[PDB]
């Protein structure tokens, strides 16, 4: 499997292999509702006009 | 040797030498005479001395 | 880490043609090893008061 | 089974550690007969003594 050979030299198992440090991501989905309407900034609590 | 530590032909040397070594040793200790050497544990058997 | 490996066989005396019946070494399997760490902690207290 | 480092979400998989290139082994038995004389230099195949 991984210990290949076994006739006749020298040859490991596991952990032999490199490792790569970056990360991947798949494809997500697009970002649209959360960043379209307009901000209406407040300072209390409620808002109240007329 | 394509994916591995890239220098296992010290680590066979060392080891092919030693089991040359040992297999002498073996040998020179112990012998029929089969093929090899006559080994001195049964060598004082054969003129008796025990 | 290594194991022991270990012997090697002695030609048949009149073998010189292809092949001489050469044997070959025992497998050196290049076995992992392994370490682990544990933890301690240790807490005390006082109080303002005493 | 497995569960290194389940504590408390970034467990990883294939155990995200490093490794040692260093190979180590203990002992090697003591090799007494393998120098008891010089190697007597022969050019032929067979010699004799009077």
């Amino acid at each position: 499997a991984v210990n290949q050979s076994s006739s006749v030299e020298v040859s490991s198992e596991s952990y032999e292999t490199i490792f790569s440090q970056r990360i991947i991501r798949d494809l997500q989905k697009e970002l649209v509702v959360g960043a379209l309407f307009e901000e209406l900034p407040m300072s209390s609590k409620i808002l109240t006009m007329l | 040797e394509e994916d591995a530590i890239f220098s296992l032909l010290p680590l066979l040397r060392k080891r092919l030498i030693e089991a040359h070594a040992v297999s002498i040793e073996e040998a020179f200790m112990t012998g029929d005479g089969s093929g090899k050497p006559k080994g001195l544990l049964t060598l004082a058997s054969e003129d008796s001395a025990k | 880490v290594e194991p022991d490996a270990g012997k090697a066989t002695w030609v048949a005396a009149s073998t010189y043609g292809t092949d001489t019946t050469t044997g070959e070494e025992v497998k050196g399997a290049l076995k992992e090893i392994h370490f682990s760490t544990y933890k301690l902690a240790a807490k005390s207290f006082i109080t303002d008061e005493t």
